[PDB]
C-alpha cells in the first residue's frame, strides 16, 4: 500500500504514473532513475508491500550533504506537481509468488489515487528476437484498448512499431495471439490487469542484453521523451546531448570494485 | 526438473524429451500389424501420395530385413532409415556367428537397446521413429512386434502405431478374435480398422501398402501384395458394408 | 596393496592420507575420466592402532582429513560435539 | 566463454533462424570491413593485379612491416582483407595447404585449388559450435598453365569464386559497380592498362590521389609468373604516367 | 623379453567374458612387418605434419590443427554406428582420396559389434 | 556489445570479437612499458610499480631474456605475460636446434603472435589479456622492434609504449629522432619519458627497469648496468623538474 | 541502487566473491543428512559409535 | 520467436514432436536459388538459376550443376559450401562403390548414403544440419531416377520437383505440365519454362545453368546450348 | 544450465530474476497434486513466534503484547556473540518467544528477551537467517500491524568487507569497519561514517529498518564490515563504539568481564571444516 | 551489479579488462590463517599460526616439507595445497633423479607459476586457491618466495599471506633492516612476533597453535611443532 511521508496524501488528481519493471537487465529502473535525477523529483511516499525483496540505502539521487544521508527502501514514489507527474522507482527484485499481488496493488492504488495514466518503462530478451525484429527499432509499445485520449494518433504519428503478438499457446495452427514480454517481468501481468481494470496503461520497452545497460536505459528514455516531451527535444541543440539526462551520484561503481594489486 | 535434455527426470520421475520423441509418431502414417494362424500382416498408410512422386522401390514403408522378418516404420523418415539399415547389420552378424537365422526378438531387443541408448547419453536426440516388426523363428513361430523412441518394445497379436493408433486399437481390440484368425480374416480386419481410421480421405488401393508373411514348403515368404489384390479386399469391404447397412 | 608392496600394515594416518587423495579429485572432469565430478558426500572417522598407538582421524568432503581426539559427525554433530567439549579428558579410559 | 552455446538467432554459428540464416557467417562479413580498408584485384589477357590500400596511422611504426599482400606458393599472392590477425593466420594455412598439395600430387597448387582448399575450412567452421568463422577475405592471383590470369575470392562463408575483377572491403559495392562498367567496355588490357584500372578504381571509389605510399600492389604476368610486389618507385611510375593521361 | 611387467603392481583386474582370448606372450613382436605401420597409419601421418608445422611456423600451427580435430571429432555419432567422419576428412584432406582403409573390410558392415553402453562408457573412458 | 561477448566466438552485430576488445582494455590496466629503437640497437624501460618494500628487489620483473639476442618487456597479466615469455623461450630454442642460427625476430614475433591469436579463436580458452614488446639486434638485421597485442597482430616500431599511460608516452616517442641516436642518449630519454607518464598521486613509488639490445653488447640482451641506470634515473629526475 | 540476483553456487569451480567454493559446503549440508557418529580416542583404544 | 529453447536446439524435440531446428534448415533451402528436376521419358533435366549473375564472374569456375560420375549429377538449392562439401563426399563415395564393385553406383545407392551423412548431422548436438537440398538425376538399368535429398536426410524419388524460391507456384507449374511419356528435349523446355516463372528479371544462358542425363551420361549443357535451348 | 554436454544451448544469468518467468504460463488448471506440494513447501518454510513453556500460537504481534521503548536487534554470529557478552552478562534477562523457522541455510532463532528490571527493553538474537519470503511475516510477528513510534530500534549485524562498494580494493579498507544507516525520525547524529550512495543493505536488518522507516520509528543500523564472518574476537570488539551511545548507554555495566565471557565463548568455538589451510 | 554476466567463469573478460573469478581466488587465500616467512643471510625461517577448532583436534598441518631444502607454508583451500605439494615433491625427486642435485628454489616456483596458471585461462577449471610461502636454500642463499592463486610469484625478503596478515606485514616492513644478520634464534623470534601481530591484543603464541619449520646453511627443512617451538617462544618478550 502506499503510505505518504507527511500523515497526509498528495492528492494525485490527474497524474501520469511512470513506473518500472524489474525487467531483463534493470532497463526499466535505470531509465527511472534517469527521469526522477533529471526532474529532479521530490519523494513523496512509499509502496510498502509485501512483494519486493527488502533493501536499505541512503540517498540514491544525492547532490549535496545535506540530502545524502536521506535513507530509502525498495519501492519508493516521487512526484512532480508543477507537470502533473508521479514517479515510482522499484530498487529491488520479485519474491516468488509475490509478483501478481504487487500488480493487484499497485493497480488499486492506481484506481483509487486518481491516476489518469501509467506509463510501464520495461525491457524484454533480445536473443529472443526473430527474423524481422533483428532488423527492425529495439523499441516497441503497448497501449491497453482505453488508452486512446487521442494518444493512439500521436503515437502513430511517432511512427513506433507496437509489440508483435505471439500466439497465446503454440503448436495450433489456429494461433490465438496474446501478448508476450518475455523477461519483462511484471509488465504483462501489469498490462493484462490494466486490460481488465480499464486503465490508461502505456508500455514502452527495449529488446537490450545483460552487462552494461546503460545506454539501454538512455535510449529508452529517448523514446519516451519522444513521446512526451519531458525534456526538450533531441537533436535541436548545438549537440549539448550527453549533458541532457543527468546521471544520478548513485550510478557509481556499476562494475563492482576497484581492481587488487599484484594483478597486472 | 524440466524438458531441455533428455538426460533429467522431472520431480515427478518423468522424461519429457523422450515423451516428446514418442509424440512426433502421432502425425506419422498409420501402420497396423495382425497376428493371424497361418500368418503375419502389415498395413501402411501411404502418407506421401503427391503427383509428382515417383513410383518406387518395392514399399514405401515396409522393409525387409531377414529372410523372416520385416519392418514398418512411423515418424522420422532419416532416423528410420538409419534404424533399418542397423537391423539388416544386426541380423547378418548373428547369422554370421551361429550360422542360424536370428530370432524375432532379440532383434527387435538389439534395436530398442540402440535406441534406449539415444535416450540415455546427454547431447543425443533420440529417435523419433517407432518401429513395427513381422517375422517367423523356430522358436515362438509368427510373431509380431512394436517399438517406440524410448527403445521400450513389446510383443502383440495385433497392434497399431502412427496416426489415430488409438481408435485402431480400440477397433482391433473389439474385432481380433483370439485364435481364430487366419490371413484371410485378418486381412479383413486391416481393411476394415485401416478405413475407419484414415477418415481424412476414402480408403484406396494406393494410399495403403499391405505386406504379408507366411511359410510355404519350409521358407517363409515375405510378399507385398500388388495394388489389383488390395482393390478387391477394398471391394470385398465395401460390399460387406453395404450389406451389414441394408 | 601396502602390504604387497612393504610387508607390514599401514599406518592409520596413511591409510588416512591415500583415501583423502581420492576423495579431493573432483571438478576437473574432462582430465582423468572416471573422477568423480562432485565432492562426495560422505564425512569419514577412520580410528585404528598402529606405531604411534590409537589414533582417531576425520575427513570430510573436501578429501582433507584432521586428526583428531573426539569427534560427532552427522545430523547431530553440533550438539554432540558439544557434549564431547566437556565430557572428554586426555586420559580417560575406554570403557569410560 | 566455458563451453555451451548462446542461446539467440543470430548469436550461436550453428543455429539457424526461423528464415534459415546463418546469422553470425553473415557478422563475420560485417567483420571484414574492421580496418576500413579496400582491395581491388583485376584480372587481364596476360597478368593478375592486386592492389590495396596501405594506411599507417602512426609516425612511429614502421611502415615496412604493414602490408596486407602475401605470397602464398612462389607463383600465388594474396591481398588480405579484414581483421589482420585473422588474416595473418589464414595466409600461415594457405602456405601450409599449398606446401601439402605440391607434397601429395607433385605439381604445384592451381589458385582455384587453393581458394577451395581454404574454403572448404571454412565452411567447417561455420558447421561445429567450438570454432568460428574467421573475419577476413582472401583474394588470391596466378598464371595458371592454360587457362590464363586467375583471380579468387574466399570469404568467411566458405564461399569462393573466379572473378575477371573483385573487391573487398568497405568499398566492395563501388567498386564492383565500377569494375563492371569497365569490363563491359573492354576487358582485354594489357599490363598497364589493368595497373591503371585497379588504381582507378582504388582512387575513384574512394575519391583519393594516391601516392607511392598509400598504395600496395602485387602483380603475377605470362612472362613473369611469380609474384611480385612492386616498388614505391614503380607504383609511382604508374601513378605519374596516370595522371599525365 | 619385453620387461615392464608393471608387476610391482600386477593389480590390474580384467573382464574374462570380455577380454576373450588374449595371449600378452605374442603382444610384443607384431604378427607382420605392416601391422603397425597400417594399424597407426592417421595416428603417424598427424604426428608427421605437426612436426613438419611446429619446426616451420610454431606451436601455434598443430595446436590449431589438433584443436579443430579434436572439435568435428566430437559432434560426431554414438560408438556402436558408423559416422562418415566427413568434416574430419575435410580438414585432414581425405575428402578427395580413397585409400585401402575405405573401400578394405568396410567399417559400415562390422560383422562384429558390440553392445551400445559397453562401447559408449568405453568411450568415455570408464571402461 | 552486450549479448555478443561472452566467448571469443561470438561476433557483434558489426563484426566485432568484444572479448579480445577487453582483453586490450586488459592489458591498458597495467603501468606502462616503452621501447625505443636506436641507430645501433634498441632499449626498453618499464615503470615497474614497488608492490611492497618487502620484495627482494629484482622480483616481478617485466623485462625477460627470450634468447641470447632478444628481450621481451610486458603488459597486462603477469601471470600471462610469464607464460608468453616461456613460449618464445621455446620457440626461439625449438628455431635454433632445428636450423642452427639464432632465430630472426621477425619470424619470432609472428610464432609467438600467431600463438595469441590462436587464443583469440575458441570458447574453450580465453584471449591472452597481455600485450608485449619483441627488440633484438644483429649485424646482419640491424635493430629491431615489434610489439604484440592481445588480438594476435604484430607490428614492426621504432618507437612503442604498451600500458596504462600508451597514449602520452607515445606523445612523448615522437619527440625523439630515434633513427638518429645512439644507445646511451636513448637510455636516458627512455628514462625520462618513463619519469614524465607516472602518476604521481594514483601510482606510487615506481623504480625504472632499463634494458638494451645492441652493438654495445654485441647483439646481446642485458640488463642496463647499475651505473648507467643511475645516471639515466638522475637525467630523468633533473629533467621533471 | 538495486538489488539483484547473483548466484555463485549452482556449479563447481567457481568462487563466491568472497574467496569461497559453495558447492562444497553444500556437501558438508549432504554430511549433516546422515546419522550421529561419534569417535573417542584414548590411549586404551578407539571406540567407534 | 523462441518457442521456450525449443527453437534454438538441435536435438530437443517440441512438445508437439516437431525438431523446429531441422525446418528451420529447410528454409534455408525455401531461400536459396530456384532448381528445377524434370524426369522425361528418356532422360532427367537439372536446371538452376545462377547466383554469379554479373559480368565479373569468371564462368569456367565454378558450378551448381556437377557431375558425381559418368551417369550421376547433382543440383542444389540452398547454402552453396554445404553443397561443396557434400559433392566431393558424395563423388568419394561413388568411387568406393567402383572400386568394390566394379560397377559405377546406382543412383538410388548414391541418394541413400549421401541422405546418411545428412541424417547424422542432424543429431548431435554442438553441429548444425546441411542447409541444402539436393537433386541427383541419375541414369541406371535404362531408367532415369530423380532424387531429392533434404537437411534432415530424407530422400524422395520424383517425376519433377522445383527447389528453392518460388518452389510451391513451381511444382504447382510443374504439374500442370508434366506427362510421363515427354521426351528430354520438351523435358528441357518446360524444365527452362518452369525456372523462369520464378524468375528476377531477363533470363540470359549465362544466369541459368542447366545439365541433362541421358542413355550418353551426365552432361552439363554449354552456354551456347542453353542459348539455343532459350531461344525457342 | 552451464553446459551439461558439448554444444549445449545455454541461457544467460538475469539478475532481474526474471528467469524465473515469475510462474507464467500460470495453468488454471493446476492439478491438485501440484496444489498439494505448493502448499506444502509454503507451510514447511512458516515462521512462528512461540512462548516457552507454552511451545506454540503466541497468535499475537510481540511488540504489541508487551510496551515496548527500546528494542535492539542483533544479526549473525558476531552480533549475537556482542550483544550476548556485552549486554546480558548483566542483570536477569527473561525469554519470551522464539521463531521457529525452516531454511536451507538455517543457527539459534531469534530467542526474544526482556528486562525484568526494565520490560520495556528487548533484544532479538537471530544467528537465525530468515529467507527472503519469511521476512516481512517475521515484521508482522514481531512488530505487527500497530506500529508504536516510541520505540528505538538498534539493529547490529556483520557484512563481508568484500561487500563494500569502493574504488579503491577491497583488501586495502581496514576491516572490521562501522557503518550506520538511519532513518528520519532518528534525530541524533550516528557514531560512525553512514553508509555510502552506492552501497545498500538487503535482508532482515534492511527489512526492518525499512519497517522503520515507513512508520516513522527511529532506528539506526550498525553495520560492520568485517574480514573474517565466521565468529572471531576482532569483529565482535567493533561494535564497542556502540556502548556509549544513548540506546546501550544503561546496559552495559561490566566492560571487563564481558572480554572475559567473549573469550570463553570463543573457546567453544563451533567446529571449523577442512575446506581451508 | 553490471557484474554478473563476468565474474562466473575465468573465460570471461569483464569489459573493464578483469577476470574476477581469478581475484575471488585470491579472497579464497586470504581465508587462511596467518603464516610468515623471512630470511636472514644464513636461514630462511616458516612461521604458522594453526586453528584447530580450539579444542579436541590436532590442529591443521600448516606447514609441510617439499625436499631436504624446500618446504611450504600454505593458506588457503587445503586440496590445492595438496595438489601443488605432490607437485612440488615430485618435481624434486625428479631434479634428483635426472640431474642428482637439489632443484633450485627458483626454478620450483617458476613451474609452480606455470601450472597454476593454466586453470585461470581454460574452460571447466578454477584457479587454485592456494598461496604458498616457499622457504628454500641452495648455492645462492636462503630464499623465500610467495605464490598466488593468480600464478603470480613474487621474491620477498620477508612475506606473512593468511587472515590478517596485513599486521605482520606491517612489522615485517618495520624491522626487515635488520633480518639478515640475526642469527637462527631471534630471526625465528622476529617471524614469532610478526605472527603475533596478526593476533587480538588478548591471545597470545602458545605451543599449541605455532608451527616453525627452518631450512638453512648446515639444517635440513626441519619442522618444530607442539613441543619443539618451546625454545623459540622461550624469550618472547610480552606484547
Amino acid at each position: 500500500m502506499f503510505v505518504p511521508c507527511g500523515e497526509s496524501a498528495p492528492d494525485l488528481a490527474g497524474f501520469t504514473l511512470l513506473m518500472p519493471a524489474v525487467s531483463v537487465g534493470n532497463v526499466g529502473q535505470l531509465a527511472m532513475d534517469l527521469i526522477i535525477s533529471t526532474l529532479n523529483m521530490s519523494k513523496i511516499g512509499y509502496f510498502y508491500t509485501d512483494c519486493l525483496v527488502p533493501m536499505v540505502g541512503n540517498n540514491p539521487y544525492a547532490t549535496t550533504e545535506g540530502n545524502s544521508t536521506e535513507l530509502s527502501i525498495n519501492a519508493e514514489v516521487y512526484s512532480l506537481p508543477s507537470r502533473k507527474l508521479v514517479a515510482l522507482q522499484l530498487r529491488s527484485i520479485f519474491i516468488k509468488y509475490k509478483s501478481k499481488p504487487f500488480c493487484e496493488k499497485l493497480l488499486s492504488w492506481v484506481k483509487s489515487s486518481g491516476c489518469a495514466r501509467v506509463i510501464v518503462l520495461s525491457s524484454s530478451h533480445s536473443y529472443q528476437r526473430n527474423d524481422l525484429q533483428l532488423r527492425s527499432t529495439p523499441f516497441r509499445y503497448l497501449l491497453t484498448p482505453s488508452m486512446q485520449k487521442s494518444v493512439q494518433n500521436k503515437i502513430k504519428s511517432l511512427n513506433w512499431e507496437e509489440m508483435e503478438k505471439s500466439r497465446c499457446i503454440p503448436e495450433i495452427d489456429d494461433s490465438e495471439f496474446c501478448i508476450r514480454i518475455p523477461g519483462g517481468g511484471i509488465t504483462k501481468t501489469l498490462y493484462d490487469e490494466s486490460c481488465s481494470k480499464e486503465i490508461q496503461m502505456a508500455v514502452l520497452l527495449k529488446f537490450v542484453s545483460e552487462g552494461d545497460n546503460i545506454p539501454d536505459a538512455l535510449g529508452l528514455v529517448e523514446y519516451l521523451n519522444e513521446w512526451l516531451q519531458i525534456l526538450k527535444p533531441l537533436s535541436d541543440d548545438p549537440t549539448v546531448s550527453a549533458s541532457r539526462w543527468k546521471i544520478p551520484s548513485s550510478w557509481r561503481l556499476l562494475f563492482g570494485s576497484g581492481l587488487p594489486p599484484a594483478l597486472f | 526438473r524440466y524438458d531441455s535434455r533428455t538426460t533429467i527426470f522431472s520431480p515427478e520421475g518423468r522424461l519429457y524429451q523422450v515423451e516428446y520423441a514418442m509424440e512426433a509418431i502421432g502425425h506419422a502414417g498409420t501402420c497396423l500389424g495382425i497376428l493371424a494362424n497361418d500368418g503375419v500382416l502389415l498395413a501402411a498408410e501411404r502418407r506421401n501420395i503427391h503427383k509428382l512422386l515417383d513410383e518406387v522401390f518395392f514399399s514405401e514403408k515396409i522393409y525387409k530385413l531377414n529372410e523372416d522378418m520385416a519392418c514398418s516404420v512411423a515418424g522420422i523418415t532419416s532416423d528410420a532409415n538409419v534404424l533399418t539399415n542397423e537391423l539388416r547389420l544386426i541380423a547378418q552378424r548373428y547369422l554370421l556367428q551361429y550360422q542360424e537365422p536370428i530370432p524375432c526378438e532379440q532383434l527387435v531387443t538389439a534395436l530398442c537397446d540402440i535406441k534406449q541408448a539415444y535416450t540415455q547419453f546427454g547431447g543425443k536426440r533420440p529417435f523419433g521413429v517407432s518401429l513395427l516388426y513381422i517375422g517367423w523363428d523356430k522358436h515362438y513361430g509368427f510373431q509380431l512386434y512394436q517399438s517406440d523412441p524410448s527403445g521400450n518394445y513389446g510383443g502383440w497379436k495385433a497392434t497399431c502405431i502412427g496416426n489415430n493408433s488409438a481408435a485402431a486399437v480400440s477397433m482391433l481390440k473389439q474385432d481380433y478374435k483370439e485364435g481364430e484368425m487366419t490371413l484371410k480374416s485378418a486381412l479383413a480386419l486391416a481393411i476394415k480398422v485401416l478405413n475407419k481410421t484414415m477418415d481424412v480421405s476414402k480408403l484406396s488401393a494406393e494410399k495403403v501398402e499391405i505386406a504379408t508373411l507366411t511359410r510355404e514348403n519350409g521358407k517363409t515368404v515375405i510378399r507385398v501384395l500388388k495394388q489389383k489384390e488390395v482393390e478387391q479386399l477394398i471391394k470385398k469391404h465395401e460390399e460387406e458394408e453395404a450389406k451389414a447397412e441394408r | 596393496n601396502h602390504w604387497f608392496t612393504y610387508n607390514e600394515t599401514m599406518t592409520v594416518e596413511s591409510v588416512t592420507q591415500a583415501v583423502s587423495n581420492l576423495a579431493l579429485q573432483f571438478g576437473e572432469e574432462d582430465a582423468d575420466p572416471g573422477a568423480m565430478s562432485r565432492p562426495f558426500g560422505v564425512a569419514l572417522l577412520f580410528g585404528g592402532v598402529d606405531e604411534k598407538g590409537p589414533q582417531l582421524f576425520h575427513m570430510d568432503p573436501s578429501g582433507t582429513f584432521v586428526q583428531c581426539d573426539a569427534r560427532a559427525i552427522g545430523s547431530a554433530s553440533e550438539g554432540a560435539q558439544s557434549s564431547l567439549q566437556e565430557v572428554y579428558h586426555k586420559s580417560m579410559t575406554l570403557k569410560e | 566463454m566455458s563451453r555451451g552455446s548462446s542461446a539467440g538467432f543470430d548469436r550461436h554459428i550453428t543455429i539457424f533462424s526461423p528464415e534459415g540464416r546463418l546469422y553470425q557467417v553473415e557478422y563475420a562479413f560485417k567483420a571484414i570491413n574492421q580496418g576500413g580498408l579496400t582491395s581491388v584485384a583485376v584480372r587481364g589477357k596476360d597478368c593478375a593485379v592486386i592492389v590495396t590500400q596501405k594506411k599507417v596511422p602512426d609516425k612511429l611504426l614502421d611502415s615496412s612491416t604493414v602490408t596486407h599482400l602475401f605470397k602464398i606458393t612462389e607463383n600465388i599472392g594474396c591481398v588480405m582483407t579484414g581483421m589482420t590477425a585473422d588474416s595473418r593466420s589464414q595466409v600461415q594455412r594457405a602456405r601450409y595447404e599449398a606446401a601439402n598439395w605440391k607434397y601429395k600430387y607433385g605439381y604445384e597448387i592451381p589458385v582455384d585449388m587453393l581458394c577451395k582448399r581454404i574454403a572448404d575450412i571454412s565452411q567447417v567452421y561455420t558447421q561445429n559450435a567450438e570454432m568460428r568463422p574467421l573475419g577476413c577475405c582472401m583474394i588470391l592471383i596466378g598464371i595458371d598453365e592454360e587457362q590464363g590470369p586467375q583471380v579468387y575470392k574466399c570469404d568467411p562463408a566458405g564461399y569462393y569464386c573466379g572473378f575477371k575483377a573483385t573487391a573487398a572491403g568497405v568499398k566492395q559495392t563501388e567498386s564492383t559497380s565500377f569494375l563492371e562498367k569497365k569490363v563491359k567496355k573492354k576487358f582485354d588490357w594489357t599490363f598497364e592498362q589493368t595497373v591503371e584500372t585497379a588504381i582507378t578504381c582504388l582512387s575513384t571509389v574512394l575519391s583519393i590521389d594516391f601516392k607511392p605510399s598509400e598504395i600496395e600492389v602485387g602483380v603475377v604476368t605470362v612472362e613473369n609468373p611469380k609474384f611480385r610486389i612492386l616498388t614505391e618507385a614503380e607504383i609511382d611510375a604508374h601513378l605519374v604516367a596516370l595522371a599525365e593521361r | 623379453p619385453v620387461t615392464e611387467l608393471s608387476a610391482s603392481g600386477p593389480f590390474e583386474s580384467h573382464d574374462l567374458l570380455r577380454k576373450g582370448f588374449s595371449c600378452v606372450k605374442n603382444e610384443l613382436l607384431p604378427s607382420h612387418p605392416l601391422e603397425l605401420s597400417e594399424k597407426n597409419f592417421q595416428l603417424n601421418q598427424d604426428k608427421m605434419n605437426f612436426s613438419t608445422l611446429r619446426n616451420i611456423q610454431g606451436l601455434f600451427a598443430p595446436l590449431k590443427l589438433q584443436m579443430e580435430f579434436k572439435a568435428v571429432q566430437q559432434v560426431q555419432r554414438l560408438p556402436f554406428l558408423s559416422s562418415s567422419n566427413l568434416s574430419l576428412d575435410v580438414l585432414r584432406g581425405n575428402d578427395e582420396t580413397i585409400g585401402f582403409e575405405d573401400i578394405l573390410n568396410d567399417p559400415s558392415q562390422s560383422e562384429v559389434m558390440g553392445e551400445p553402453h559397453l562401447m559408449v562408457e568405453y568411450k568415455l573412458g570408464l571402461l | 556489445g552486450t549479448g555478443y561477448d561472452l566467448s571469443a566466438s561470438t561476433f557483434s552485430p558489426d563484426g566485432r570479437v568484444f572479448q579480445v576488445e577487453y582483453a586490450m582494455k586488459a592489458v591498458e590496466n597495467s603501468s606502462t612499458a616503452i621501447g625505443i629503437r636506436c641507430k645501433d640497437g634498441v632499449v626498453f624501460g618499464v615503470e615497474k610499480l614497488v608492490l611492497s618494500k618487502l620484495y627482494e628487489e629484482g622480483s616481478n620483473k617485466r623485462l625477460f631474456n627470450v634468447d641470447r639476442h632478444v628481450g621481451m618487456a610486458v603488459a597486462g597479466l603477469l601471470a600471462d605475460a610469464r607464460s608468453l615469455a616461456d613460449i618464445a623461450r621455446e620457440e626461439a630454442s625449438n628455431f635454433r636446434s632445428n636450423f642452427g642460427y639464432n632465430i630472426p625476430l621477425k619470424h619470432l614475433a609472428d610464432r609467438v603472435a600467431m600463438y595469441v591469436h590462436a587464443y583469440t579463436l575458441y570458447s574453450a580458452v580465453r584471449p591472452f589479456g597481455c600485450s608485449f614488446m619483441l627488440g633484438s639486434y644483429s649485424v646482419n638485421d640491424g635493430a629491431q622492434l615489434y610489439m604484440i597485442d592481445p588480438s594476435g597482430v604484430s607490428y614492426g616500431y621504432w618507437g612503442c609504449a604498451i600500458g596504462k599511460a600508451r597514449q602520452a608516452a607515445k606523445t612523448e616517442i615522437e619527440k625523439l629522432q630515434m633513427k638518429e641516436m645512439t644507445c646511451r642518449d636513448i637510455v636516458k630519454e627512455v628514462a625520462k619519458i618513463i619519469y614524465i607518464v607516472h602518476d604521481e598521486v594514483k601510482d606510487k613509488a615506481f623504480e625504472l627497469e632499463l634494458s638494451w639490445v645492441g652493438e654495445l653488447t654485441n647483439g646481446r640482451h642485458e640488463i642496463v648496468p647499475k651505473d648507467i641506470r643511475e645516471e639515466a634515473e638522475k637525467y630523468a629526475k633533473e629533467s621533471l623538474k | 541502487m538495486f538489488l539483484t540476483r547473483s548466484e555463485y553456487d549452482r556449479g563447481v569451480n567457481t568462487f563466491s566473491p568472497e574467496g569461497r567454493l559453495f558447492q562444497v559446503e553444500y556437501a558438508i549440508e549432504a554430511i549433516k543428512l546422515g546419522s550421529t557418529a561419534i569417535g573417542i580416542q584414548t590411549s586404551e583404544g578407539v571406540c567407534l559409535a | 520467436m523462441a518457442e521456450r529453447g525449443y527453437s534454438f536446439s538441435l536435438t530437443t524435440f517440441s512438445p508437439s514432436g516437431k525438431l523446429v531446428q531441422i525446418e528451420y534448415a529447410l528454409a534455408a533451402v525455401a531461400g536459396g536459388a530456384p532448381s528445377v528436376g524434370i524426369k522425361a521419358a528418356n532422360g532427367v533435366v537439372l536446371a538452376t538459376e545462377k547466383k554469379q549473375k554479373s559480368i565479373l564472374y569468371d564462368e569456367r569456375s565454378v558450378h551448381k550443376v556437377e557431375p558425381i560420375t559418368k551417369h550421376i549429377g547433382l543440383v542444389y538449392s540452398g547454402m552453396g559450401p554445404d553443397y561443396r562439401v557434400l559433392v566431393h563426399r558424395a563423388r568419394k563415395l561413388a568411387q568406393q562403390y567402383y572400386l568394390v564393385y566394379q560397377e559405377p553406383i546406382p543412383t538410388a545407392q548414391l541418394v541413400q548414403r549421401v541422405a546418411s551423412v545428412m541424417q547424422e548431422y542432424t543429431q548431435s548436438g554442438g553441429v548444425r544440419p546441411f542447409g541444402v537440398s539436393l537433386l541427383i538425376c541419375g541414369w541406371n538399368e535404362g531408367r532415369p531416377y530423380l532424387f531429392q535429398s533434404d537437411p534432415s536426410g530424407a530422400y524422395f524419388a520424383w517425376k519433377a520437383t522445383a527447389m528453392g524460391k518460388n518452389y510451391v507456384n513451381g511444382k504447382t507449374f510443374l504439374e500442370k505440365r508434366y506427362n510421363e511419356d515427354l521426351e528430354l528435349e520438351d523435358a528441357i523446355h518446360t524444365a527452362i519454362l518452369t525456372l523462369k516463372e520464378s524468375f528476377e528479371g531477363q533470363m540470359t544462358e549465362d544466369n541459368i545453368e542447366v545439365g541433362i542425363c541421358n542413355e550418353a551420361g551426365f552432361r552439363r549443357l554449354t552456354p551456347t546450348e542453353v542459348k539455343d535451348y532459350l531461344a525457342a | 544450465m552451464a553446459a551439461t554436454f558439448f554444444g549445449e544451448v545455454v541461457k544467460a544469468p538475469c539478475r532481474a530474476g526474471t528467469e524465473d518467468e515469475e510462474e507464467e504460463e500460470e495453468g488454471r488448471r493446476e492439478t491438485p497434486e501440484d496444489r498439494e506440494v505448493r502448499l506444502q513447501l509454503a507451510r514447511k518454510r512458516e515462521v512462528r513466534l512461540l512462548r516457552r513453556q507454552t511451545k506454540t500460537s503466541l497468535e499475537v504481534s510481540l511488540l504489541e503484547k508487551y510496551p515496548c521503548s527500546k528494542f535492539i536487534i542483533a544479526i549473525g554470529n558476531n552480533a549475537v556473540a556482542f550483544l550476548s557478552s556485552f549486554v546480558m552478562n548483566s542483570g536477569v534477562w527473561e525469554e519470551v518467544g522464539c521463531a521457529k523457522l525452516w531454511n536451507e541455510w538455517c543457527e539459534a532463532f531469534c530467542v526474544f528477551y526482556h528486562l525484568k528490571s526494565n520490560p520495556s527493553v528487548f533484544l532479538c538474537q537471530c544467528s537465525c537467517y530468515v529467507a527472503e519470503d519469511q521476512q516481512y511475516q517475521w515484521l508482522e510477528k514481531v512488530f505487527g500491524s500497530c506500529p508504536r513510534k516510541n520505540m528505538q530500534i538498534t539493529i547490529l549485524t556483520c557484512r563481508h568487507v568484500t561487500d563494500y562498494k569502493t574504488s579503491e580494493s577491497t583488501g586495502s579498507l581496514p576491516s572490521p569497519f562501522l557503518r550506520a544507516l538511519k532513518t528520519q525520525n532518528f534525530k541524533d547524529s550516528a557514531c560512525c561514517p553512514l553508509l555510502e550512495q552506492p552501497n545498500i543493505v538487503h535482508d532482515l536488518p534492511a527489512a526492518v529498518l525499512s519497517y522503520c522507516q515507513v512508520w516513522k520509528i527511529p532506528a539506526i543500523l550498525y553495520l560492520c564490515y568485517t574480514d573474517v564472518m565466521k565468529l572471531d574476537l576482532i569483529t565482535v570488539e567493533a561494535f564497542k563504539p556502540i556502548l556509549s551511545t544513548r540506546s546501550l548507554k544503561g546496559l552495559v555495566k561490566n566492560i571487563p568481564q564481558s572480554t572475559e565471557i567473549l573469550k570463553k565463548l570463543m573457546t567453544t568455538n563451533e567446529i571449523q571444516s577442512n575446506i581451508y589451510t | 551489479m553490471f557484474r554478473n554476466q563476468y565474474d562466473n567463469d575465468v573465460t570471461v573478460w569483464s569489459p573493464q579488462g578483469r577476470i574476477h573469478q581469478i581475484e575471488y581466488a585470491m579472497e579464497a587465500v586470504k581465508q587462511g590463517s596467518a603464516t610468515v616467512g623471512l630470511k636472514s643471510k644464513t636461514h630462511a625461517v616458516l612461521v604458522a599460526l594453526k586453528r584447530a577448532q580450539s579444542e579436541l583436534a590436532a590442529h591443521q598441518k600448516k606447514i609441510l616439507h617439499v625436499d631436504n631444502h624446500i618446504g611450504i607454508s600454505i593458506a588457503g583451500l587445503t586440496a590445492d595445497a595438496r595438489l601443488l605439494c605432490n607437485f612440488m615433491r615430485q618435481e624434486c625427486l625428479d631434479s634428483r633423479f635426472v640431474f642428482d642435485r637439489p632443484l633450485p628454489v627458483s626454478r620450483l616456483v617458476s613451474l609452480i607459476g606455470s601450472k597454476t596458471q593454466i586453470p585461470t585461462q581454460r574452460y571447466g577449471r578454477r584457479p587454485y586457491g592456494v598461496g604458498l610461502l616457499i622457504a628454500g636454500y641452495d648455492d645462492m642463499g636462503p630464499h623465500i618466495f610467495q605464490t598466488c592463486p593468480s600464478a603470480n610469484y613474487f621474491d620477498c625478503r620477508a612475506m606473512s599471506i593468511g587472515a590478517r596478515s596485513q599486521s605482520a606485514r606491517t612489522y615485517l616492513e618495520r624491522h626487515m633492516s635488520e633480518f639478515m644478520e640475526c642469527n637462527l634464534n631471534e630471526l625465528v623470534k622476529h617471524g614469532l612476533r610478526a605472527l603475533r601481530e596478526t593476533l587480538p591484543a588478548e591471545q597470545d603464541l602458545t605451543t599449541k597453535n605455532v608451527s616453525i619449520g627452518i631450512v638453512g646453511k648446515d639444517l635440513e627443512f626441519t619442522i618444530y611443532d607442539d613441543d619443539d617451538v618451546s625454545p623459540f617462544l622461550e624469550g618472547l618478550e610480552e606484547r
